[PDB]
RNA sequence: ACGGCCAGGGCUACACACGUGCUACAAUGGUCGGUACAAAGGGUUGCCAAGCCGCGAGGUGGAGCUAAUCCCAUAAAACCGAUCGUAGUCCGGAUCGCAGUCUGCAACUCGACUGCGUGAAGUCGGAAUCGCUAGUAAUCGUGAAUCAGAAUGUCACGGUG
RNA sequence: UCCUAAAGAGUAACGGAGGAGUACGAAGGUGCGCUCAGACCGGUCGGAAAUCGGUCGCAGAGUAUAAAGGCAAAAGCGCG
């Protein structure tokens, strides 16, 4: 479990760190949402259900399937109207999804570097993309179809990216 | 190409034309019609005018051409 | 959380082959092993290393002698 | 992740360990020898003990993720040095030296 | 100088169309390990053995030899046992990157081979169109002319048929 | 529906501009919950853009339908 580390570790080693005032003004990660983009084959009405239940298994919670707001000719036409899934994680299941990053899912993206340092948001939310569906527990290959383009959107509590990259290093995966 | 048993190759005249100029830093480009010849280590940064056909083209010899002959900086035909 | 929407969600041993062994709550409902962990890649055990750029000068070195 | 990238079953150990991207059929053999794998024996029969010792041997020539990369970079070498085989490489033009009158026909498609 | 001598470059360029030729697309087959039989020819300005070191192309070595004597020189297809199970694949080899050997004063334009990796188009091919009536077509080898080096063409004869 | 129409109504011209001869069994009724458009940073085959996170917003969106007048008790959005 990461939150007893982070707990016993990161919180109060981050308020010396950082010159922060009391103990509560330490950043931490808010939650957890990998949005799933469902673009390709729209008017499919077969694949939906399909990164539905993928999703559904790498997560241990049901997503839900996004809709549009618009319609761009270029991309596509509102005939299929979902295609999007999303999913929202908070400290019960973030701390322990979690744990697959950084633990067994650095072995995912067959890589020269972790993740690059310099993708963050001005206010402190760092984003980062997984490109094949393969990399997880109890997951076929034969069974799975190699078209899963995942996400893993990050959200923390923290004025600035700086202190982002601060709290981001304790658990680091760069 | 060029077996190791007879490793390396430089044409006389180059050779005397370029180590003694070694000496007399760059001034000038060296011009000669001889394509066959290697460059060496000794020869980094010097200016070459390799011939071309019909007149001398310039080479700029740089450390990561060592490997590669002079005429391969040389075009032989144009194809516009 | 709803009861009867998520799948069984249990807790698993993930054994490398380093021996590192990790207890991780999932939904796999058994305990499998994996080839290499985070202690393992070589990019954090810094054994990544470089492409080693371009070596022509020392490969000439290297080939040929050329003594003077 | 199975040994680099994912492998095929129901084949034999050397058949197996060319689709690895920088192992042919010499050096799997080779590896195989090494290691004490028996290539008439499937994949699946074989135990998860001893592909440890088959990831160490894919760990000391290439994976295909650096391969790619720094024969890259080698390409790249010619190409901004000013070579004339880096010169035709750009256009696509034979490189070693085929004639280009006719039937270049694999480096330029229909 | 439309005559000569010397350097490089060029005749092997390259969106394209045509003739000839070799590879394939596989299971009457692909690899691995055993085992059988040829003809014809070339070699004292040459063949260049054995031992020997090299993953291999090869390096040393110097015999015998002026030819039923010695070398080139192991013929391959077939046959015996194993695996592959028809899958763009233990098919296919083009392409490209790295590393070498041999010849040559000299292998970039612009040579032939060897070692590792990559692995493409290609699933029997339109109108049309060609060779062949018997050791014939089909398919597999061997050695030579030109030749410092360089053959899918070409020089010559043989296996199964 | 707006102007001509002159700050109550009304007001003509073969005067200037636009639409209708319908749709909804939920597109109605009630209870409970939620913000719009647009700009920027980040995020794998998408990229100025699809789906996601964050900030700046402070209705410049939306109204089933033409324009006018209104809509944070939202008159807009979802669930029983
Ligand atoms: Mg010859
Ligand atoms: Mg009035
Ligand atoms: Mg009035
Ligand atoms: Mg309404």
């Amino acid at each position: 479990r990461l939150k007893e580390i982070y707990r016993k570790e990161i919180a109060p080693k981050l308020k010396e760190e950082l010159q922060l005032a009391n103990v509560m003004e330490v950043p931490r990660v808010t939650k957890i949402t990998l949005n799933m983009g469902l673009g390709e084959a729209v008017g499919d009405k077969k694949i939906i259900e399909n990164a539905v239940a993928d999703l559904e298994k790498i997560t241990g919670q049901k997503p839900v399937v996004t809709y549009a707001r618009k319609s761009i000719a270029g991309f596509k036409i509102r005939e299929g109207w979902p295609i999007g899934v999303k999913v929202t994680l908070r400290s019960d299941r973030m701390y322990e999804f979690l744990d697959r990053l950084l633990s067994i899912s650095l072995p995912r993206v067959r890589d020269f570097r972790g993740l690059n340092a310099k993708s963050f948001d001005g206010r402190g939310n760092y984003s980062m993309g997984v490109k094949e569906q393969i990399i997880f527990p109890e997951i076929d290959y034969d069974k799975i179809d190699a078209l899963r383009g995942l996400d893993i959107t990050l959200t923390t509590t923290a004025r600035t990216d700086d202190e982002g990259r601060a709290l981001l290093r304790a658990f680091k995966f760069p | 190409p060029r077996s190791l048993k007879k490793g390396p190759f430089i044409d006389l005249h180059l050779l005397k034309k370029v180590e003694v100029a070694v000496e007399k830093n760059d001034r000038k480009p060296i011009k000669t019609w001889s394509r066959r010849s290697m460059i060496l280590p000794h020869m980094v940064g010097l200016t070459i005018a390799v011939h071309n056909g019909r007149q001398h083209v310039p080479v700029l010899v740089n450390e990561d051409m060592v490997g590669h002959k002079l005429g391969e900086f040389a075009a032989t035909r144009t194809y516009r | 959380m709803k009861a009867d929407i998520h799948p069984t969600y249990e807790a698993i041993e993930a054994t490398c082959s380093c021996g590192n062994v990790i207890k991780t709550r999932s939904t796999l409902c058994k305990p499998i092993h994996l080839d290499v962990c985070s202690e393992c890649h070589p990019f954090y055990t810094g054994k990544q290393k470089v492409l080693d750029t371009g070596g022509r000068i020392d490969r000439f070195k290297q080939r040929f002698g050329v003594f003077g | 992740r199975i040994a680099g990238v994912n492998i095929p079953d129901n084949k034999h150990t050397v058949i197996s360990l060319t689709y690895i991207y920088g192992v042919g059929r010499t050096t799997a053999q080779s590896i195989c020898a090494a290691t004490g794998v028996n290539p008439a024996a499937k994949i699946k029969d074989l135990s998860d003990e001893q592909i440890d010792q088959l990831r160490n041997e894919v760990a000391k020539i290439t994976t295909e993720g650096d391969l790619r990369r720094e024969i890259n970079m080698n390409i790249k070498r010619l190409m901004d040095l000013g070579c004339y085989r880096g010169l035709r490489h750009r256009r696509g033009l034979p490189v070693r030296g085929q004639r280009t009158k006719t039937n270049a026909r694999t480096r330029k498609g229909p």
